[PDB]
């Protein structure tokens, strides 16, 4: 792992002392090399999970996470190599310090084999964030957006920490694997139930919960397209990886402590879902289709089946991928028009057709079409909860009629109907940005040819 | 003496309601007084009588919240079959919130205090079953 | 000197009771402070003759002594808020509010 | 621009509880859960006494 | 002493007044003089919590 | 009613209002020292109290 | 490599955090024991130092 | 809790029984990131008060990485020492007082009957 | 001040800490206490601004109270147990009373309401002094006597100013009264931990001093002195933003940075010892601060706050103030984390 | 000479080459059970030192 963590490194090192004018092409090529290096750990032709050293390790769940992560990070600067276009040098480098500083930490987070490492490489991801959100964000309410983004995740932490502190007094150690290989089944005490709280509270707030989702709506519609593409991207997904890593210790508990968030999240997917349908915000919308399908993978992982597993790890991936997509193509639209709301730009197939070939894609992508690796996902956590319980499927199928139904309309209101004609401003496509959407695209066709290399510890 | 206040768990709730209550009320009485002393000694008022007024107000809030906690919770232990649920705290407590709300003259401060001095109480009954510990001895 | 020493520790009592509630002159609290000094002299040359340890009556002195230097500085700062606003009250040192 | 300020950020600053309001957002958000809970719970339990007894057979559940 | 200079310099500025048992002016030891030296002999080498 | 209103009175704005009304209940202090001495007194009087029922 | 390098490192991974937490429990019990009862290295509070006091002969038999 | 020790030596740095542990290899991680903060301490210097954050004081910026070696070093090896007289203590202590440190005898898991919990 | 007031007047503030810290009698530890409280006065009121004398006297009232309840300690177990030290012998009440005086000497609450007054009071280069260096000795004075402290009531006056500490910082504008809120929440954390492991209590006071100095060297360059006054960085002083920030975020405690180590080393011992509700909600609440902090630093360094015409002149003209030992303990202060097991 | 900016590319590919180095050294410590596991145990080879290295 050190051979990927230390080039990410040296990439600050390349920002700060590359001339001015080529710092953008050599960060942007030397993180398509790094990405490219994290390949390496695909090559895992045994059961026996890679274990790099006593800090770093790798498992069939956190190899895509990585993989993925090393991939945001040259797409970040493409995103941003636009509205940074007018600011003075040394601050555009602190701005691509702080995503090459993000990938890293990202990077070290889901390759950490101690949760002690996890829980401070977790929250450190807080401070990049935060700065890219409230410094580089355009309207006035970008204060209060980090402001809930930051408080919502340390409330959710402290806990953590506690119930982290308390099981190494009681374990003797916090190495994942000694625990996994150790552990022993709870008792039903009160102390016990508060703990499995502790424990899961934090990374249930990441994945926000239906009543704890108020910091997602906020937050991405006040952060730039790069903030907004790594947090909807990897940092949504850090609450999943830690619920899978952690609740192997916290059992059996979980089969009567699942009931609430459960009810929770195959509630909240139906409430968010059509929310969905009657917002007046594109970045919005896409924060609330979010909300949604971590819903749905919060109902697979505490129901705890492989399929369970297996489908929330490969939806957790296809959402990545989807929702940057959509990001970036409604930040394309933004910084033309200048404008968030969906109503006010429409009919743009009529001047953008090949980037309304993009919206397509990826509005099917959302919409789950198969045999894409976003259905495969939903199907298999459908198939999981249907046995947990026959009558879910009545939530499952209203929230797939929601899905495509906001999907759709994302569609007709912008690229279809008449051209606001009255926007001049209207400029072809720059190649930056198609091949952003590409880069997006092709590697959601290529996982769609192999899905067996994003399927989770289980299958 | 401290036994006065230790009698409080001699018998499981659901049993000697009134002398639980009593004991409820004195420490809400005891806590009230404690708090309008330090009110009166910071932020003075105009008129003795007024700050006579306001150690009153004070003190009988505070034992109201007490009593109304303690019936409650003995209440509810004794309708229901279950005497050591903490539950029956989480009760009680949002029921002295309530009393506090009625008191200051307010619905948000009702809700707020319910939800707060429920978990409270609830919180002190679980670690009273569990053992928890609470100002604990330097044990390494 | 079980009664002595009661009466000397309700003496200082009174004393710190006295500093600790104040009553507009701030002269009056140097006051009172420097009756608890005198009470605690006293305390320790009780202490020290009933145990005939005379190792120890170097110590009372060095009370004195440093209670006196601090009541030096005292009448300083009494002088220099007297300077300020015309009196020694109390009242009038509530700037620093905001 | 009024439109979308009016129903975005005006709300909760132009918003008060009401008895009407109040009760309207309590069933509207929990006796939802509430009744899905009770759904789940019967068929769970139901699921898990017949699976105990043996009545309920598994003919060709491999995956689960 | 919370650091340890006398000690460490082999001075003694002040250790040598702790208790009644030390020296006086004119070798006129204290009340108890005997007490207390057996109570710090016995009290020596084991720690605090034993002697206590 | 729920997302926009109840949800954001409930968990954040209630945290808010009650930690800004501490605030404004504690900070906010006259700034005599015969008061803060007799707030010192009270702790005095409070501590002897603890020791003694404590024992 | 193969799968022997990381099927045994991963043995040498286990055995040094096994021991690891074996150690920081000792740790705990030892500290625990030590301060409750004072008779090891840890946790040994001063008490005064004897070798200031006097035993010359004194200016009164009986001291 | 270590201050009692017997054989303790009041504010002895280094006391000379710390020579028999293996010195502090001088290309430790710990020391090659001490270096690291040198270097950022005096580029943060350069950088204050307004000068080539890079080219400047290069003299100041090598009085900083090897000043702080130099301290990383002593301090290292002083904390070596510590953490070797605790496991020393440690050792020392459980083998004198086998009773209140007994070692427990591990049934093999075919004993063991561990409850079952379905997941359906 | 002339040379030789400045010569003896600082010479004896350095020295009586020391004699506190190096002195085996109680008697002596008083005598160290008596100097710093003497020495430092003059230096308080060297303005001579009717705040400053206000200040001072505040000052000299409280800490002239705390010696006395000391010495009265000090007295009491000398009657009892014939020796100048304390004993697990001496009476309860006057190790109570002890703690309790020097939680006053210290600004613990509930005695922390005169803290604040003195330190918005009194200049930045003295509040230093008075926020980290006159700490010393009373923390040195308790930690010589932990194994006999009650922890019930260091753990109540631990979680008292946590608490009023957290609530006090949102209110203030002022920065003077912000650090002494922030010195009084550290110092309960030292107080909280300080009866089971003093090392921790002596790791968190070298953390805070280290981060603490840093940032009243900070105010000290541009003498700010109001969230206003030191939003105006931006157009004075840029280069300066980026540690500040780093800076406030580790005071306030966040994981990366040193900051965390403290908190986090704390609560792990007391949940060895069982203490887990004091644990948790002291962690809880250490959050205000870091929101109190997050205001800071939205004003300084992530927003960019209006300007005044006339610092086009401080543009102009050169600086020269910002010392060596502020880019040391700045980076040495939040950049060490990794290097935490040996700071244990 | 263009070195004077084009110096910089040796940075990352250093860092990967580092990288590899460290991962090396990484594997070296942990060197026990080097051929001493129950499923891989094996008698070397004639002419052989280490089973993996
Ligand atoms: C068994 C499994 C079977 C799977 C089939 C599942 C069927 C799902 C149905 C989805 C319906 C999609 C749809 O309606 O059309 C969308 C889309 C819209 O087409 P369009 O309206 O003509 O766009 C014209 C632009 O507006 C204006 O630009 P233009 O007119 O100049 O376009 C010229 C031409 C130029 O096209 C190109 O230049 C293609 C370059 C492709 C590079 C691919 C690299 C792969 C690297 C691997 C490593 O077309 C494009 O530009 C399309 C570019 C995007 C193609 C991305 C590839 C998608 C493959 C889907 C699988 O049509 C497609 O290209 C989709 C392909 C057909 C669907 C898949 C059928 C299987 C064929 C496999 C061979
Ligand atoms: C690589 C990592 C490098 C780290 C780089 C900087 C890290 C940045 C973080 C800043 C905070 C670090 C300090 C943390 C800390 O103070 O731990 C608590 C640490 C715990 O001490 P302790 O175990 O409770 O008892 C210490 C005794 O007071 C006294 O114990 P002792 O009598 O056994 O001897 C104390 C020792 C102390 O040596 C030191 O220099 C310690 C200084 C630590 C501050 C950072 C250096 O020796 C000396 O005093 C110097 C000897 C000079 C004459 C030799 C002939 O506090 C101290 O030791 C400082 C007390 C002042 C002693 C002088
Ligand atoms: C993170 C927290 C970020 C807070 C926001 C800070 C900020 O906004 O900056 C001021 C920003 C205003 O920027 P400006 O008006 O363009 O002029 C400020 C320059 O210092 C104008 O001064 P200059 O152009 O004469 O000097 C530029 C300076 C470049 O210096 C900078 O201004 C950037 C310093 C922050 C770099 C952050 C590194 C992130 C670490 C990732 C882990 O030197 C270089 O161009 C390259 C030198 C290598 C980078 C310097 C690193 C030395 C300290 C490393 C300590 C690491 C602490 C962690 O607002
Ligand atoms: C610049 C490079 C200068 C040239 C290289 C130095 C010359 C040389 O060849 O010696 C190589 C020198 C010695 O190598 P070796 O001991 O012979 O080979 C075995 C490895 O060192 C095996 O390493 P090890 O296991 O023996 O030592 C591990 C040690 C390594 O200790 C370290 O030095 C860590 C360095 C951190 C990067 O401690 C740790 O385990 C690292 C944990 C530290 C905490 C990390 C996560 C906390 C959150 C991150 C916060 C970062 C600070 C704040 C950042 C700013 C925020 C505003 O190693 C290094 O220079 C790099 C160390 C890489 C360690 C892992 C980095 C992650
Ligand atoms: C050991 C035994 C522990 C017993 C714990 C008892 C706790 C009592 C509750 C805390 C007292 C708070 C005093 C208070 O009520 O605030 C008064 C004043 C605010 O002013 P006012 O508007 O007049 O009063 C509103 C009160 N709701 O605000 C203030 O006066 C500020 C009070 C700050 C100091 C409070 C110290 C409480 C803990 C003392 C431990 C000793
Ligand atoms: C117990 C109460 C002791 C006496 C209380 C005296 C009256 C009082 O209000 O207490 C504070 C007093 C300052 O009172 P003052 O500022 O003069 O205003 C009086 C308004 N009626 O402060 C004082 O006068 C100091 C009181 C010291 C009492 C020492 C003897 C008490 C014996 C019992
Ligand atoms: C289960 C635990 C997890 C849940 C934790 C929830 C903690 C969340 C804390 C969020 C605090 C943010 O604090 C936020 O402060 C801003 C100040 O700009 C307030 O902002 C608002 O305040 C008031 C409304 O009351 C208006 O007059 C003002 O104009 C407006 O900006 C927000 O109403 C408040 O929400
Ligand atoms: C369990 C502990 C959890 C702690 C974590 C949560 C942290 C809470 C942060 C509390 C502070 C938030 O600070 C928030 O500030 C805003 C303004 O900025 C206040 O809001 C204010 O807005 C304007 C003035 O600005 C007024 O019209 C309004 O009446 C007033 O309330 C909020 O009422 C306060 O809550």
């Amino acid at each position: 792992m050190l051979k990927i963590i230390l080039p990410s490194l040296m990439l600050l090192p390349l920002t700060w002392l590359s001339s001015p004018k080529k710092t953008w092409t050599n960060v942007t090529s030397y993180s398509f090399l790094i990405s490219l290096t994290s390949l390496t750990l695909l090559w895992q032709t045994d059961e026996n999970y890679k274990n790099f050293s006593n800090m770093f390790s790798s498992d069939p769940l956190s190899t895509p996470l990585i993989i993925l992560t090393a991939w945001l990070l040259p797409l970040m600067l493409m995103a941003s190599q636009n509205h940074l276009k007018k600011d003075n040098n040394v601050l555009q480098k602190l701005y691509i310090s702080m995503l090459i500083s993000l990938q890293i930490l990202l990077i070290m987070t889901f390759s950490a084999t101690e949760l002690i490492m996890f829980y401070i490489l977790f929250e450190a991801t807080l401070i990049p964030t935060l700065i890219i959100i409230t410094r580089w964000g355009n309207q006035t309410e970008r204060l209060n957006a980090g402001i809930y983004f930051l408080f919502y995740t340390l409330i959710g932490s402290i806990p953590l920490l506690i119930a982290l502190i308390l099981i190494q007094n009681h374990v003797g150690t916090l190495n994942l694997m000694i625990l996994s290989f150790t552990t022993h089944t709870l008792d039903a005490s009160w102390s016990n139930n508060l703990l499995w709280l502790a424990c899961m509270m934090a990374f249930l707030i990441k994945m926000p919960l239906y009543g704890v989702h108020l910091w997602l709506p906020k937050a991405h519609v006040e952060a730039p397209i790069a903030g907004s593409m790594i947090l909807a991207a990897i940092l949504l997904k850090l609450g999943s990886y830690g619920m899978i890593r952690i609740s192997i210790i916290l059992d059996p508990l979980t089969k009567y402590m699942a009931y609430p968030f459960i009810l929770l999240s195959l509630w909240g997917m139906i409430m968010t879902s059509s929310i969905c349908l009657r917002q007046t915000d594109l970045k919005s919308l896409i924060a609330y289709s979010s909300v949604s399908h971590m819903a749905l993978v919060i109902a697979s992982i505490m129901i705890q089946t492989p399929w369970s597993f297996m489908g929330a790890t490969m939806l957790m991936i296809a959402h990545g991928l989807t929702s940057s997509l959509l990001f970036c193509l409604a930040n394309s639209n933004y910084e033309r028009i200048h404008s968030r709301t969906m109503i006010m730009a429409r009919g743009l197939q009529m001047v953008f057709p090949l980037m309304a070939t993009w919206w397509l894609m990826a509005s099917l992508a959302n919409l789950a079409l198969p045999p894409s690796i976003n259905l495969m996902g939903e199907l298999f956590i459908t198939m999981s909860l249907f046995s947990w319980s026959n009558f879910t499927i009545i939530l499952m199928g209203i929230n797939i009629i929601i899905t495509g139904m906001y999907s759709m309309y994302m569609i007709i209101t912008t690229q279809r109907g008449k051209l606001t004609n009255h926007m001049i401003n209207l400029q072809p496509s720059h190649t930056r940005e198609l091949t952003l959407m590409a880069l997006h695209m092709i590697p959601l066709i290529l996982l769609t040819t192999s899905p067996k290399l994003i399927t989770g510890l289980t299958m | 003496v401290k036994r006065f206040f230790e009698s409080y768990h001699e018998v499981p709730d659901g049993t000697q309601c009134h002398r639980k209550t009593y004991i409820t009320t004195a420490l809400g009485g005891i806590c009230g007084i404690i708090g309008s002393a330090y009110s009166v000694s910071l932020n003075p008022a105009d008129s003795t009588l007024e700050a006579v007024a306001r150690v009153g107000r004070y003190t009988f809030t505070a034992a109201a919240i007490g009593a109304m906690f303690g019936l409650t919770t003995c209440v509810s232990a004794q309708v229901r079959e279950k005497p050591d649920d903490p539950l029956n705290y989480f009760i009680g407590g949002c029921a002295g919130g309530l009393t506090l709300g009625a008191r200051t003259h307010s619905y948000g401060t009702a809700a707020m205090g319910c939800v707060y001095m429920g978990t409270a109480a609830a919180l002190f009954k679980i670690g009273k079953l569990e053992g928890w510990e609470l100002f604990p001895t330097p044990k390494v | 000197m079980p009664s002595t020493f009661f009466n000397l520790t309700m003496a200082f009592s009174l004393s710190l009771l006295g500093t600790l509630m104040f009553r507009s002159h701030l002269m009056s609290t140097l006051l009172c402070l420097e009756g608890m000094v005198l009470s605690l002299f006293i305390m320790t040359s009780v202490t020290s003759l009933n145990s005939n340890s005379m190792s120890s009556m170097p110590i009372p002195i060095t009370i004195l002594v440093f209670a006196a230097c601090e009541a030096a500085v005292g009448l300083a700062l009494l002088v220099k808020v007297s300077n300020t606003y015309g009196t020694d009250y109390v009242q009038n040192l509530n700037l620093l509010q905001c | 621009i009024r439109w979308t300020y009016a129903r975005s950020a005006n709300i909760y600053p132009n918003f008060r509880p009401t008895p009407k309001n109040s009760l309207l957002g309590a069933v509207a958000g929990f006796g939802p859960l509430i009744f899905w809970y009770y759904v789940f719970k019967t068929d769970r339990d139901r699921k898990e006494r017949l699976i105990q007894e043996g009545k309920l057979d598994r003919k060709f559940n491999i995956s689960y | 002493p919370f650091l340890d200079i006398q000690k460490k310099l082999g001075i003694s500025l002040d250790r040598h007044f702790m208790f009644l048992s030390a020296e006086q002016p004119y070798k006129n030891a204290a009340r108890c003089h005997a007490f207390e030296k057996e109570w710090i002999e016995c009290a020596h080498g084991i720690g605090g919590t034993r002697a206590k | 009613l729920l997302d926009l209103i109840w949800l954001e009175k409930t968990i954040p704005k209630s945290t808010s209002t009650l930690h800004t009304n501490m605030t404004t209940l504690t900070t906010n202090q006259k700034g005599l020292i015969k008061l803060y001495f007799m707030s010192f007194l009270i702790n005095i009087i409070l501590i002897i109290i603890l020791y003694s029922i404590n024992l | 490599d193969g799968p022997e390098k990381n099927y045994e490192k991963t043995l040498a991974i286990l055995q040094i955090e096994s021991e690891k937490a074996e150690l920081r429990l000792k740790e705990q019990e030892v500290r625990r024991l030590m301060r409750a009862r004072g008779d090891g290295p840890w946790y040994q509070f001063p008490t005064p130092e004897k070798e200031f006091i006097d035993h010359s002969p004194k200016a009164t038999p009986d001291n | 809790m270590m201050n009692g020790r017997p054989g303790h030596e009041p504010l002895k740095f280094l006391p000379d029984e710390a020579r028999s542990l293996p010195p502090p290899k001088l290309n430790d991680p710990r020391l090659v990131y001490m270096g690291l903060l040198g270097y950022c301490t005096g580029l943060m210097d350069n950088m204050l008060r307004m000068r080539p954050v890079m080219r400047a004081g290069l003299h100041r910026q090598l009085l900083f990485v090897t000043s702080f070696v130099f301290a990383g070093y002593f301090y290292l090896k002083r904390q070596n020492y510590l953490y070797a007289v605790k496991d020393h203590d440690m050792f020392g202590y459980i083998k004198l007082h086998p009773e209140d440190f007994p070692e427990k005898e591990k049934k093999t898991y075919a004993e063991i009957l561990e409850p079952f919990h379905p997941v359906r | 001040m002339n040379p030789i007031t400045l010569a003896i007047i600082y010479f004896t503030i350095f020295l009586g800490p020391v004699i506190t810290m190096s002195s085996t009698n109680l008697m002596l530890m008083w005598v160290g206490l008596e100097f710093s409280l003497l020495a430092i006065i003059p230096m308080l009121i060297n303005k001579k601004n009717p705040r400053s004398t206000e200040a001072a006297t505040k000052y000299f009232v409280t800490q002239a109270t705390a010696s006395m309840i000391i010495l009265l300690a000090i007295v009491l177990n000398y009657k009892q147990l014939g020796t100048w030290m304390f004993q697990q012998q001496t009476n309860g009440l006057i190790l109570n009373m002890t703690l309790m005086a020097l939680s006053m000497k210290l600004g613990l609450a509930p005695f922390h309401f005169w803290l604040p007054e003195v330190t918005q009071g009194i200049p930045l280069h003295m509040g230093l002094i008075l926020l980290t260096w006159q700490k010393i000795a009373p923390l040195s004075i308790l930690i010589q006597i932990y194994p006999l402290l009650n922890s019930t009531i260091i753990l109540m006056l631990a979680i008292t100013s946590i608490f009023m500490g957290a609530w006090g910082g949102l209110n203030q504008t002022q920065m003077r009264k912000i650090m002494a809120y922030s010195s009084i929440a550290h110092m309960g954390w030292m107080l909280a931990i300080l009866p089971y492991n003093p090392s921790l209590t002596l790791l968190n006071l070298m953390i805070y001093i280290i981060l603490t100095a840093p940032m009243f060297m900070a105010l000290m360059l541009n003498n700010s002195m109001t969230i206003n006054s030191i939003s105006l960085l931006w157009n004075k002083t840029p280069a300066m933003l980026t540690m500040i920030s780093l800076m406030l975020l580790s005071l306030g405690g966040l994981p990366p940075l040193t900051g965390f180590l403290p908190k986090w080393i704390i609560i792990t011992e007391l949940m060895k010892n069982n203490c887990l509700i004091m644990a948790t909600l002291m962690a809880m609440m250490a959050l205000l601060n870091l929101f109190f902090y997050t205001r800071l630093i939205y004003s300084t360094s992530l927003t960019m706050f209006p300007t005044n015409n006339n610092s086009k002149m401080m543009t102009h003209q050169t600086k020269t103030k910002p010392n060596l030992m502020f880019s040391t303990l700045a980076i040495m202060s939040t950049m060490t984390l990794p290097l935490a097991p040996q700071l244990i | 000479q263009l070195l004077r900016e084009h110096w910089v590319h040796i940075l990352v590919p250093a860092g990967f080459v580092f990288g590899c180095y460290l991962d090396r050294k990484d594997d070296e410590k942990l060197t026990a059970f080097r051929n001493k596991s129950m499923l891989f145990q094996r008698e070397l080879r004639p002419n052989e030192e280490v089973t993996w290295k």
